[PDB]
């Protein structure tokens, strides 16, 4: 099967550098062009650069020219995006994709990797219960973390029905917050335990919070 | 070259035909492709070279056009078709994406179930108080959620978040979070969220009185 697998993303200081990698399986990268496409929070898709590894010809979006360098190592079947002089505008999920031709389109895409450009320090979340009180609702508030993302599960993955984990929101403090909620039988509140399992990889924070009726 | 998509957004019922248009500032021959993107996920190729269905894509998707005027058509819209759809021209470098068109699934009206949550004792010790209101499983997305503290309407101290449309029943859920200092929180008794929605005959209010009153 054809697969593109990206790596190299994360949190960087403004003015800093980061190199993204796109490793291809199931085809040779010199057979096509390889593109990088990004999506900033709440915005549309933006093309950033392409390369034809057969001859090393390239092109860049005007906003990235000089500062970014696209390259390829055919002996590793991998393409790269060297990003320098990073600005907040560059914060985005970065995708790589192959362009196939017969007349064509981008048929195989990488999974995406999140690049956050900021001077703010990593910070793990505080996790507070949203206590219940027939259907009853309960949840956890995951507050004051940086950067994204956080993952939330319930009862270590045993509870998935009726779960709603909301998108993160940037607060005026520059830190993220989100809530996850679930609806359950009202009759279960006293005897069944409900635990919010929160993971924040960037700060190596793992928290399990029991949510009880108050 | 500029790719202008129309409409910017649309809603249509399950089974209906949806048409999205992409117009180019110059002749791009037939070098135009269409992509579906679900929130947080890699785009997926639907149509290439203006009219060709990419292998594995459902037969309900089709594409037409040449020169300066291109269209993507979904002949029978399904609940899983909610996404942002993008055109891209690749006749000349640089390739250019359209702005995107958000497709929403229209369905019957459904009133939200409303829940309110006081701040935890743990949070109160930190010096801050968050009050959360949940509106669960409703349609349409449009909802007015108002905070009242001791029956006084609140101004610039809440933030809302909405889930993506449910893939099976096409509903939304919404959270509104009111954030106050602990000092301000402890000056008032009644915390209430009032919800106005097309599915509700009159506005629904859920409240609690601080100090388990």
């Amino acid at each position: 099967e054809v697969q593109l697998v990206e790596s190299g993303g994360g949190l960087v200081q403004p003015g800093g550098s980061l190199r993204l990698s796109c490793a291809a399986s199931g085809f040779t990268i010199s057979s096509n062009s390889i593109h990088w496409v990004r999506q900033a929070p709440g915005k549309g898709l933006e093309w950033v650069a392409w390369i034809t590894p057969s001859d090393g010809n390239t092109d860049y979006a005007d906003s990235v020219k000089g500062r970014f360098t696209i390259s390829a190592d055919t002996s590793k079947n991998t393409a790269y995006l060297q990003m320098n002089s990073l600005r907040a505008e560059d914060t985005a999920v970065y995708y790589c994709a192959r362009r196939v031709c017969y007349a064509g389109g981008m048929d195989y895409w990488g999974q995406g990797t999140l690049v956050t450009v900021s001077s703010a320090s990593t910070k793990g979340p505080s996790v507070f219960p949203l206590a219940p009180s027939g259907t009853a609702a309960l949840g956890c508030l995951v507050k004051d973390y940086f950067p994204e993302p956080v993952t939330v599960s319930w009862n270590s993955g045993a509870l998935t029905s009726g779960v709603h984990t909301f998108p993160a929101v940037l607060q005026s403090s520059g830190l993220y917050s989100l809530s996850s909620v679930v609806t359950v039988p009202s009759s279960s509140l006293g005897t069944q335990t409900y635990i919010c399992n929160v993971n924040h990889k960037p700060s190596n924070t793992k928290v399990d919070k029991k949510v009880e009726p108050k | 070259i500029q790719m202008t998509q129309s409409p910017s957004s649309l809603s249509a019922s399950v089974g209906d035909r949806v048409t999205i248009t992409c117009r180019a500032s110059q002749d791009v021959s037939t070098a135009v492709a269409w992509y579906q993107q679900k929130p947080g996920k890699a785009p997926k190729l639907l149509i290439y070279s203006a009219s060709f269905l990419y292998s594995g894509v459902p037969s309900r998707f089709s594409g037409s056009g040449s020169g300066t005027d291109f269209t993507l058509t979904i002949s029978s819209l399904q609940p899983e078709d909610f996404a942002t759809y993008y055109c891209q021209q690749s006749r000349i470098t640089p390739p250019t994406f359209g702005q995107g068109t958000k497709v929403e699934i229209k369905r019957t009206v459904a009133a939200p179930s409303v829940f309110i949550f006081p701040p935890s004792d743990e949070q109160l010790k930190s010096g801050t108080a968050s009050v959360v209101c949940l509106l669960n499983n409703f349609y349409p997305r449009e909802a007015k959620v108002q905070w009242k503290v001791d029956n006084a309407l609140q101004s610039g101290n809440s933030q809302e978040s909405v889930t993506e449309q449910d893939s099976k029943d096409s509903t939304y859920s919404l959270s509104s979070t009111l954030t106050l200092s602990k000092a301000d929180y402890e000056k008032h008794k009644v915390y209430a969220c009032e919800v106005t929605h097309q599915g509700l005959s009159s506005p629904v209010t859920k409240s609690f009185n601080r100090g388990e009153c």
